[PDB]
């Protein structure tokens, strides 16, 4: 049972992402996914005891990049947190407010 | 004065099986069964069951693939020609056709639309089948309460037939039709082996490749198939089955 | 919807018996008292009824006994319930009301 | 001949179809069932069901 | 549990197929989703499982 967010990040970085990447055929150079983005995805959108839902999320971003490259314009999609909102849609879990003082 | 009916069937099955790329799991079973069919006297009551068994086992396509259109430009027009709005669903199907063009070999998925009634969830499936060009089917599961439809029967029972999925996969010669399960969330609890359990074996994204319906006992791959569902509301569905499938929202 | 035909006594569902007993393909079937169908102890019969009453989709009705699809789009259903609230929403949408 | 067996049973079925205009789909199904009935024995639980 | 071997077409229960196919007496059989068994009319497979 269970999965701490740290384990989910390690698993996503060494098992899921390469596997989904081979499944969709994108060259590794063509669609970078920074580990910071994976942290953001684990924290905001996919937050539950299973692992499947995280797989669907990362698979979604890779699909959108694929359609953007094969027919669109950019020769290298570059996921960044600033742009991430348009790839994965509206975030579910709002971040807690951060007071400074 | 005598002919060779046994050789007639023993060759005609062979001839239908020639062009298919038959997996090694099957070839040995079909061969030993074909010999067992060759021994017995023609009228013997068991012999019929085997002539039937082979009649199913050699019929279902083994790798024959209805080639699917790849370029997305032409696909746009036929997708938009008889619906409007629903942009998110059309964006998904465009993503899918694109990736299929990129990786080469055709490959499937699982999807599950859901929304308020009458939005168009059920009339689009036929249009998608016309766009990607893979052959269509439809499979209502409203109110069903008998697992046999998804899993067939054991073949010693008289008149056993394989579960409805194999009948689909034979009726359309292709190997990767667009199955369309329908009204998944109204599937009943049948007070003995409620069907909702059996579907779990069918929809695993990875384990699906070894479906094991009882009648023809050799496992059949199904990964190429493109299932779709529909659900008026997404609460009734049992939790693991809710988890297997993507949830687009019209 | 009948049974699977590999059982002992399987017979096609009630509608196909209707459609054989009256030689025409377009009888005026009169489902009656739709409000008081059973519910909540086995699979809802209502969940089967939708497959009949969809105005277009019914053209490929598929009775389990004789699995080959049975076109029946020409039929003229009628229904008669005395209070139009209990009917579940997805089914209530299919069929236009007319208030006596 | 109060009890039929193979020939006449198929014959009366195939002729009963005539006035009807069957959709082209089901003629295949009826054809496999007929030929399978032709190869089947007159006494077995399979025959009466088919 | 198979059938009685006297019926037409009888075949042994599924586990013996597993032995004959794995061709060894110590396989790693993996029953799956144990809790969904139907345990109803004329069966009670849960009894055979015990
Ligand atoms: N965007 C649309 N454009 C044109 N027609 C539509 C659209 N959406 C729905 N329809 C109409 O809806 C009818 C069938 O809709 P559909 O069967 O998908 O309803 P539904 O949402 O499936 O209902 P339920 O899911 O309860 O069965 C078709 O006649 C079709 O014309
Ligand atoms: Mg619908």
């Amino acid at each position: 049972s269970g999965y701490v967010a740290q384990e989910k990040l390690a698993i996503a970085e060494r098992y899921l992402v390469p596997q989904a990447r081979a499944l969709c055929g994108l060259d590794e150079s063509k669609a970078k996914l920074s580990s910071d983005v994976l942290t953001l995805l684990i924290k905001q959108y996919c937050r539950e005891s299973g692992v499947r839902n995280l797989q669907k999320q990362v698979e979604k971003v890779l699909r959108k990049s694929a359609y953007k490259i094969v027919s669109g314009e950019a020769e290298s999609v570059e996921v960044t947190p600033e742009n991430l909102q348009d790839f994965v849609g509206k975030p579910v879990f709002t971040v807690e407010r951060m007071y400074d003082v | 004065l005598e002919k060779d009916d046994k050789d007639a069937i023993e060759e005609k099955f062979r001839e239908r099986l020639k062009e298919l790329v038959v997996p090694k799991h099957v070839m040995d079973v079909v061969d030993e069964e074909l010999s067992k069919l060759g021994l017995l006297d023609n009228h013997s009551s068991e012999f019929n069951v085997t002539r039937n068994y082979l009649d199913w086992l050699t019929s279902i396509p083994w790798g024959k693939y209805s080639n699917e259109n790849l370029d997305l430009a032409r696909a746009q027009a036929v997708l938009e020609e008889d619906h409007y709005g629903m942009e998110d669903v059309k964006k998904r199907i465009l993503e899918f056709i694109a990736v299929s063009q990129l990786r080469g070999s055709t490959q499937g998925k699982i999807l599950c639309f859901y929304g308020p009634p009458g939005v168009g969830k059920t009339s689009i499936a036929r249009s998608i089948a016309r766009a990607l060009n893979r052959e269509y089917f439809r499979f209502s599961v409203g109110g069903m309460t008998d697992v046999a439809e998804i899993k067939g029967h054991r073949r010693t029972y008289v008149g056993a037939m394989p579960g409805k999925i194999i009948q689909c996969l034979k009726k359309t010669k292709t190997e990767n039709p667009l199955i369309l399960i329908d009204e998944v969330d109204k599937i009943g609890r049948g007070y003995q082996g409620d069907p909702s359990s059996a579907l779990l074996e069918l929809l695993d994204p990875e384990q699906n490749a070894n479906f094991l319906d009882h009648y023809l006992d050799v496992p059949v791959d199904l990964s190429k198939v493109l299932f779709i569902c529909t659900a008026n509301v997404t609460d009734t569905i049992p939790e693991p089955l809710r988890d297997r499938m993507e949830m687009i929202n019209v």
